[PDB]
């Protein structure tokens, strides 16, 4: 069976959060609230065929998702240490938690010093 | 922003 009608009673969008990034999405919490704000807590099939639209975020790639790290980066060279990489992305935004954080800087880099232009083209695929 | 990098961080943990 399909990932919808595996869970279907409607699918809560937490869940159908989760097929989309199995699908190879990324959903952030500004897209389960719009889903919300329209259709509530549980969508129907053609409400979470909608959602999914809604998460391809074609505007997505490297120099619209290195904004953030590139305001720490003062001097423009290209690189942020894993710890700063860590902070950054545990305090501001979808925060994730220290160890989400440390296992995605660990999996692309094992040196310190890390290129977050390329970082941020690797996650995207 | 910050918000679309976490998203995809997000994404890569599964599988």
């Amino acid at each position: 069976k399909d990932m919808f009608n595996t869970k279907s009673s409607k699918l809560r969008i937490e869940d159908a959060s989760h097929n989309a990034r199995k699908l190879g999405l990324a959903p952030s919490s500004t897209d389960e609230k719009k889903i919300r704000d329209l259709y509530g807590d549980s969508l129907t099939y053609e409400q979470y065929l909608e959602y999914l639209t809604m998460c391809v975020h074609d505007r997505d790639n490297m120099e619209e998702l290195i904004k953030m790290f590139s305001h720490f980066d003062n001097n423009s060279s290209g690189f942020l240490t894993k710890n700063q990489m860590k902070n950054i992305l545990t305090t501001w935004g979808d925060a994730l938690t220290e160890q989400e954080a440390n296992d995605a800087l660990n999996a692309f880099s094992s040196e310190d010093r890390i290129n977050y232009k390329l970082f941020c083209e690797d996650i995207l695929s | 922003s910050l918000m679309r990098v976490q998203a995809h961080i997000r994404k890569r943990m599964v599988a």
